[PDB]
RNA sequence: AUCGAGAGGA
DNA sequence: CGCTCTGCTCCTTCTCCTTCCTCTCGATG
DNA sequence: GGAGAAGGAGCAGAGCG
């Protein structure tokens, strides 16, 4: 039901945290990096930088009470945190 | 009407001690005790005697007495509770686990 | 190997005795567990959860590391009651037509139709029970409600039913015209009840069939559930269950033995009760009646129910809460020179707790050096894990200078600076009592906290102890830093007020520092500025110029406050002149009025702390606390403050 | 016999391969894991129809590690037998007690309980065919076999090839 | 140190699901088991060197799944089996949508 | 049946010959993907070329399977495969039942009745008689 | 533990069983955190 | 015991409160869907004071002398005076506030005018004054039309809920009924011109900021509200009290029953 | 080692 | 109006029930 | 020992005979 998604365009803090942790995990696995290196050996710092300018290729599946769900691309979501 | 009176009554107790609690935390409790169409206490005979998953119920104050009932009725826990997933050691459906993370391969192929 | 999944639903029910027999991989025959090291084929055999060094576990090998046990089978000579279901069986039997297979009442009675309408099976059964229990007769012909003159020939037996009484381990039927009921009779009665009756009775035809409430065979849990005991010089003293099972087997053989040998009718009866006793106590050594099974040592037999029920049982004592590794506990101490989101950890602790960092092109050089340092130095690691699972222990090898790391390998890195960690002060009364800080290693054996963080913890440096937990996966590390980080909780949802602030000395100093008369010589100002880590290197213009260069205390303190702040508090006496120097007014990170005190840097929501969090974000507010404490403490150190008996004398 | 169905498979990928090339790599992995598959519900899976249009349907990243699942939908051509079916099969290997014939991508074993009573094993022939009756059956010849029920096994799937009938006989 | 009930409560409050799971699974009680799809009972003979699996009583050799659960949890169910209780674990929700 | 697109697609009881032709088309599509990265003897060798140009030769078993499937072909030529489809569908013939007649050889209505018991009870002889001889002639053309 | 052996006592009960009691001593130097 | 009662109570992405069973407890969390961490006590000016004082502080009349707008307030003077079109806009607002006054009298019978509400307006306003040192001695470039429209436009953007259906839209209106009354209180044109001599640039900044801050402050979904509520009541209890025990346990046999007859 | 009991902290 | 019936009331039974760590000590199969 | 569930026992009224 992508048309008329009834959930917020803003990224709730839990998604921010989980996305950051995940992306850090993949980076630690030597996964491809999508931005230039300024020396942040910290995978998690790479993760915050990545999120700031929207190169995360992840989409959040939000579950409604009934089991139906919406898909929000991280690019679509508003990072207000 | 009873719900409102119950809230008002409890407020006196909390206020009497000079402490302060937000209305949100307080009203929720009052609401929960009446959602079942009655003054459901939070003792063994109230909240416990709900229709929630037995595996959750068995950890309140009575364990074996509840398990036996599950077998009698062949209960089917939904695992939507938090403690239920704790026992199984699975990610609870809350907080960071109240949703799912999916890889938008379309966006991936968008970024070269 | 095999596919991995996750648990979605759990279905409960009662074993089907043939299902039990099929599942079991060995029948149990001998109560004896032993000639010197070989196991009786009929009990505790290698087909079950074999003991250490025995790689059988029903041809499962793997020792006990990667293999659980398997269930045995016992064939009861006679059926026995399940303790937890005695009342349930009693109620059900009060509803069945007592050797008919049908129910006392039917849908032709509107009352049951109301009961049958109940969606809730549990309530449904109770509702019906209240009605059927009063029906003492199952007459065949029942006048129809629609046609009173017409009767329905439903009741097969057409006879009466006896009143049922819970006689300890057995039921007694009082016939309205009295005898002990037979386990066999009840078992047959249940076996003659229809599935349609199960729906009304709240039973599941494929998971919970009423006849299964009566036990015909017993599963035998493997040794892991009743572990082999070697607490003394190769002395067994096996768990109570092992002995308790033997008692049943001894009873089972005896009951079978008596029946086969001479059929001494009475002696059989006592044995059957003894069986019903031993099985009952085995499942539950606690009943309303007197009977209390006791071990040969004289103490009560610890039954299954005892294992689970009660605090410390298998449910609360091991599932909801448990002992964990990668943790520590010690005594705390104050240290103003540490920021809110920091903590001091002894070199000894960091030398032991480790983190499994993953080798990547971005850190392989650093991790390489840590391994070279080894576990003896602080900045090192204990274990190097190859991709194959080779957990090399640097403790017992010179290979620390020879191993060549490879990407994907894990290193048990010591705790290092800025590694997030979780603290907890027992009792954890509420959310705040657990928060995430950053690590700085220190050379002494205690935990150092910034003074201000104590108030939420409800802590105190009078010898209090506090717990430390270290996350192990990058996932969790990120989680804490963004959800449980110290600054994020500065404003508490408890009462809509900041939960932290300046307390104890630092609060006292500010009053004096910001007091109207407080003036600072140039010498001090030069130092005080430099203590502020955020100082921009620009000396503010002294308030007094001509007679001597002086700075009023308010001038310096403003330096710590970041620019762009605006607070306006007005008291009854505040009139843009504040003759009492009360109230408070800050403009663009500059104090103008008021004496800074509890009502401006304390817990009050109108205080400065609350404002800063919202105009700059916690990441900035946290830096404030250190700045304020670092400054005032330095000035107070060089100003001093004390108390004495004179303070009380008027 | 042969069926077209939009089937799906669950595939897991290790993070290191999470580059944009993952689309094609996953396409491959699905192709290897789908083709050459035996299964009781669908019998055997011959190939994948519409090799393009890969229904990735979003990757399911796991919380345990960086591995993610892919329930990738796909149209596949599969083989499914039925009891009492006629197939014009070919003898793959001979036997004194009957034959094993190729029935699509499935193996069918002709059993001597179910061939004309007058047909007898002729070891003298090369191959040692049956030559005592009209229904002469050999490795190099053509055969029709009656599928008297599918005997599905854990490792493979096979059925009974019956010959004692007016039809579904030799050649 | 015992990560007690009051402690996990805070993690629920903070919503630190990932951390809570780690503290209760990776920290201790980690254990792998195999289960039967037909019946939700840990009754699988795992011939790991043979990669052969089976559930006697179902003769099922294809419905085998690997599940990570607390070692204490395994004890609870096995005790429940000893109790005549059938804790069947299913990995597929009966409700679909 | 139903596809994973949410569309209740009918159970596709694919004919042996039409299944082979669909497999040929699918192999051609697979070879197209690789590039971007009729008599039974002719089709048997033509498909083997596709198999060898799309795989490494490990899957000998299927290469045997298609080779044997091609040998028992009845309608190798597709545009004739269409004809039988229209003939059989015009009668409302059951898809599962449809597959056998297109994949198996039969000359007379009775022979189909003997070969397939399902037709024995409910099928109209006239439909079989006119159709089967038409298809028998088409088969003889191969 | 960390100390030096102070006084090693060897004796026997009324039953003739040999007993050993060892006293080890060490010096407690007030540390950071020690209560007062 | 309290925690066990409220473990599974959590807020879903539909901005509702459901237990583990999915039973809905509160349709909108706390009856306002507002985080407790982002709310602080604030005054309600329209409640207190005498009616004449209330009218003075808010009423504006471009036609009569009693509530004449002082021309020095704005660059536009007599251009505003006499404009009935603008007078109508003022009449709508003043009437709107009057309804709010008598409305809030009912909500808070005791007349108390200090309650927790999200987004501290005063601090935003004071911040506005200090952004670029508004020269409060010169007339401003604001117009009544701009002020009145700005207030309404802000309200239309206070989106707690997203459902476009009437049912959800109706809830959205009731959710922010109290908060929007405060806005119409402290953003009344008379005050916006006299008390806070803002510029057009500044006023645009304020309205943009309030909306931006407000959205940040809405309660996040996935919250474990029950646990937070459980503990929040808990730590009070560790500091009456036997009564609390007497409440949570319903215990019909109250220790000290009593009546309060008026 | 366990259980039991006691002493003492937080 | 006695009889009967039935719920209604009353009246004992008859259960089962409450943060974290640190040491020592005696007795058990 | 409290507290709550439970089951029996009596009893009177209401309808019946
Ligand atoms: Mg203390
Ligand atoms: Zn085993
Ligand atoms: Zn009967
Ligand atoms: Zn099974």
């Amino acid at each position: 039901p992508k048309d008329q998604r009834a959930t917020t365009p803003y990224m709730t803090k839990y998604e921010r945290a989980r996305i950051l942790g995940t992306r850090a995990l993949q980076i630690s696995m030597n996964a491809p990096v999508f931005v230039d290196l300024e020396g942040e050996t910290d995978p998690l710092r790479i993760a915050m930088k990545e999120l700031a300018e929207k190169k995360i290729p992840l989409v959040i599946r939000r579950y409604l009470p009934d089991g139906s769900f919406e898909d929000w691309s991280v690019e679509e979501l508003i990072v207000d945190l | 009407a009873g719900r409102a009176a119950l809230y008002k009554e409890v407020y006196n107790v909390i206020a009497s001690d000079g402490s302060y609690v937000n209305y949100r935390h307080m009203a929720l409790l009052v609401d929960v005790m009446t959602t079942q169409g009655g003054l459901t206490s939070v003792t063994r005979h109230g909240f416990n005697r709900s229709n929630t998953g037995a595996l959750m119920r068995c950890s309140f104050e009575e364990t074996v007495e509840i398990l036996f009932e599950a077998g009698a009725s062949a209960e089917l826990d939904d695992c939507r509770g938090v403690s239920e997933n704790v026992i199984l050691g699975q990610m609870a459906p809350i907080g960071t686990g109240a949703f799912d993370v999916m890889i938008d391969e379309e966006s991936l192929v968008k970024y070269m | 190997s095999a596919p991995l999944r996750t648990v979605k639903e759990v279905q409960f029910g009662l074993f089907s005795p043939e299902e039990v027999r099929a599942i079991s991989v060995a029948k149990i025959r001998f109560p004896e567990t032993m000639q010197t090291r070989a196991k009786i084929g009929g009990l505790n055999d290698p087909r079950l959860g074999s003991i250490d060094r025995n790689l059988k576990c029903q041809t499962c090998q793997e020792g006990m590391n990667e293999c659980p046990g398997h269930f045995g089978h016992i064939d009861l000579a006679k059926p026995v009651f399940h303790v937890g279901f005695i009342a349930k069986i009693k109620k059900v039997c009060e509803c069945v037509c007592m050797h008919c297979g049908k129910l006392l009442l039917d849908e032709h009675n509107e009352l049951m139709r109301q009961a049958l309408a109940i969606k809730d099976s549990k309530k449904r059964f109770a509702a019906i029970w209240t009605l059927c229990k009063t029906k003492m007769v199952c007459e065949t012909d029942v006048p129809s409600e629609d046609d009173p003159t017409q009767l329905v020939s439903r009741g097969g037996c057409g006879n009466t039913q006896p009143t049922i009484r819970k006689d300890g381990l057995k039921l007694v039927g009082s016939w309205k015209k009295l005898r002990v009921l037979s386990t066999e009779e009840i078992l047959n009665i249940f076996k003659h009840i229809s599935v349609k009756d199960f729906t009304s009775l709240g039973f599941n035809e494929v998971f919970s069939r009423p006849e299964w409430m009566i036990l015909t065979c017993l599963p035998v849990p493997p040794p892991p559930v009743r572990p082999s005991i070697s607490f003394n010089e190769s002395q067994r003293g096996e768990d109570d269950l092992t002995f308790k099972l033997a008692d049943i087997l001894k009873a089972n053989i005896s009951l079978e033995t008596l029946e086969h040998n001479g059929a001494p009718h009475h002696a059989i009866e006592e044995a059957e009760s003894l069986l019903q006793f031993h099985v009952a106590t085995y499942m539950d050594n606690d009943i309303a009646g007197q009977p209390q099974a006791l071990q040969k040592s004289g103490r009560p037999v610890k039954s299954i129910r005892a294992r689970l029920k009660g605090k410390e049982g298998r449910i609360r004592g091991n599932l909801m809460g448990k002992r964990v590794d990668f943790s520590a506990r010690t005594v705390i101490s104050g240290d103003p020179n540490l920021e809110l989101d920091q903590v001091g950890v002894p070199k000894s602790i960091a030398k032991t707790l480790t983190y499994p960092e993953v080798v990547t092109p971005y850190n392989i050089d650093r991790l390489t050096q840590l391994v070279r340092n080894g576990p003896n130095e602080h900045p090192g690691a204990k274990y190097v894990i190859r991709d194959s699972g080779d957990r090399i222990d640097l403790r017992y090898s010179k290979r620390a200078g020879d191993i060549q790391l490879q990407y994907g390998w894990k290193v048990e890195r010591h705790i290092m600076d800025n590694d997030p960690v979780l603290f907890n002060r027992q009792p954890s009364l509420h959310k705040m009592s657990m928060m995430a800080h950053r690590v700085k290693v220190i050379p002494y054996s205690t935990f150092r906290l910034n003074l201000s963080v104590t108030s939420p913890y409800n802590a105190d440096f009078d010898g209090d102890e506090m717990n430390l937990h270290v996350p192990q996966s990058e996932e969790t590390r990120a989680e804490l830093s963004q959800l449980c980080a110290v600054p994020l909780q500065i404003v508490s949802p408890q009462s809509n007020k900041p939960c932290m602030g300046i307390v104890q000395d630092t609060l006292c100093g500010i009053r004096k520092l910001t007091l109207r008369d407080t003036f600072i010589e140039l010498d001090q100002v030069l130092n005080m500025l430099y203590w502020v880590p955020d100082w921009d290197g620009v000396i503010p213009t002294p308030a007094i110029i001509k007679p001597k260069p002086l700075w009023s205390g308010k001038q310096i303190l403003s330096v710590a406050i970041p620019n762009g702040i605006h607070l306006q508090r007005f008291d009854e006496g505040t009139t843009l002149l504040s003759p009492k120097d009360n109230g408070m007014l800050i403009i663009d990170g500059q104090i103008i009025f008021g004496v800074v005190e509890k009502k401006t840097v304390g817990s009050s929501n109108g205080g400065l702390i609350h404002v800063v969090t919202r105009e700059k974000g916690p990441q900035v507010c946290a830096k404030l606390f250190g700045n304020i404490q670092k400054v005032v403490n330095f000035w107070l150190l060089h100003n001093g403050f004390s108390t004495g008996i004179g303070d009380t004398i008027a | 016999m042969f069926f077209i169905k939009d089937l799906s498979l669950n595939i897991t990928l290790h993070p290191s391969f999470f580059g944009p090339r993952m689309k094609q790599y996953l396409k491959t992995k699905l192709l290897e894991e789908v083709e050459g598959s035996c299964t009781g519900k669908f019998g055997y899976i011959l190939c994948v129809l519409d090799y393009d249009n890969i229904d990735i349907q979003r990757g399911r990243i796991l919380p345990t590690d960086g591995s993610a699942e892919f329930n990738v939908k796909y149209r596949a051509v599969v083989f499914k037998p039925f009891k009492g079916e006629v197939v014009d099969g070919t003898v793959v290997s001979c036997s004194q007690h009957g034959f094993e014939v190729q029935v699509g991508p499935m193996k069918v074993f002709v059993t001597k309980h179910l061939m004309p009573q007058d047909l007898t094993f002729n070891a003298g022939s090369n191959p040692p065919s049956y030559q005592s009756s009209e229904d002469v059956i050999t490795i190099k010849s053509r055969i029709r076999v009656k599928i008297e029920g599918c005997i599905s096994q854990v490792s493979s799937i096979h059925a009974i090839g019956s010959i004692k009938e007016d039809y579904l006989g030799a050649i | 140190l015992r990560f007690g009930e009051m402690e996990r409560d805070c993690m629920i409050a903070h919503g630190a699901a990932s951390f809570l799971k780690e503290r209760l699974m990776e920290a201790s009680d980690a254990f792998r088991v195999h289960i039967c799809g037909i019946c939700g009972l840990m009754t699988v003979i795992a011939k790991l060197n043979h990669n052969q699996f089976e559930c006697k009583g179902c003769d099922n050799k294809i419905d085998i799944y690997q599940i990570h659960i607390p070692y204490a949890a395994k004890l609870l169910f096995q005790e429940l089996m000893a109790m005549n209780i059938t804790p069947r674990l299913y990995t597929d929700r009966s409700r679909d949508f | 049946q139903i596809n994973h697109q949410g569309e209740e697609e009918e159970l596709i009881a694919l004919n042996l010959s039409e299944a082979r032709l669909v497999i040929k088309e699918a192999l051609v599509e697979r070879r197209r993907a690789f590039k971007r990265s009729e008599t039974r003897e002719k089709e048997l060798e033509s498909i083997d070329v596709l198999l060898e140009q799309t795989t490494g030769g490990n899957n000998k078993d299927l290469k045997n399977t298609m080779q044997y499937l091609t040998n028992f072909s009845r309608f190798r030529d597709q545009e004739t495969v269409g004809a039988v489809i229209q003939l059989l569908k015009s009668t409302g013939l059951h898809p599962f039942e449809v597959a056998q007649l297109g994949s198996l050889a039969c000359d007379t209505a009775d022979e189909a009745k003997t070969l397939i018991p399902s037709l024995n009870n409910k099928i109209s002889d006239d439909e079989l008689e006119r159709i089967l001889k038409e298809l028998s002639n088409l088969e003889t053309l191969y | 533990e960390n100390g030096i052996v102070d006084q090693v006592l060897v004796t026997t009960n009324q039953d003739g069983l040999k007993f050993v009691k060892v006293r080890v001593r060490t010096t407690k130097i007030p540390q950071i955190g020690d209560k007062f | 015991r309290l925690v066990k009662a409220l473990e599974d109570i959590m807020v879903h992405y539909d901005n509702t409160t459901r237990n583990s069973l999915g039973n809905v407890i509160q349709f909108i969390y706390g009856e306002d869907g507002m985080d407790a961490a982002h709310i602080e006590k604030q005054s309600l000016d329209t409640i207190g004071g005498s009616d004449a004082a209330f009218e003075k502080r808010y009423r504006v009349d471009l036609l009569n002398t009693d509530h004449t707008l002082d021309p020095s307030l704005l660059e536009s003077g007599s251009e505003i005076l006499g404009d009935l079109k603008l007078q109508v806009l003022l009449d709508e607002e003043y009437k709107q506030l009057v309804k709010d006054r008598k409305f809030l009298r009912e909500v808070f019978v005791d007349g108390e005018a200090n309650w927790p509400l999200p987004v501290n307006i005063r601090r935003i306003i004071q911040n506005a004054q200090q952004t670029f040192h508004i020269d409060h001695t010169k007339p401003s470039d604001l117009t009544i039309k701009d002020i009145v429209l700005g207030v309404k436009d802000l309200q239309e953007n206070l989106l707690v809920l997203r459902g476009k259906n009437e049912i959800i839209q109706n809830a959205q209106r009731d959710a922010v009924t109290l908060f929007c009354c405060l806005l119409r209180s402290r953003l009344a044109t008379r005050r916006v011109l006299q008390e806070y001599r803002l510029t057009k640039q500044a006023f645009d900044w304020v309205l943009s900021n309030i909306e931006a801050q407000f959205l940040r402050s809405v309660v996040h979904p996935g919250e474990m509200v029950g646990v937070l509520a459980a503990q929040s009541i808990g730590e009070p209890a560790t500091q009456g009290v036997p009564r609390l025990k007497e409440i949570l346990n319903v215990a019909k046999n109250m220790k000290t029953p009593s009546l309060t007859v008026y």
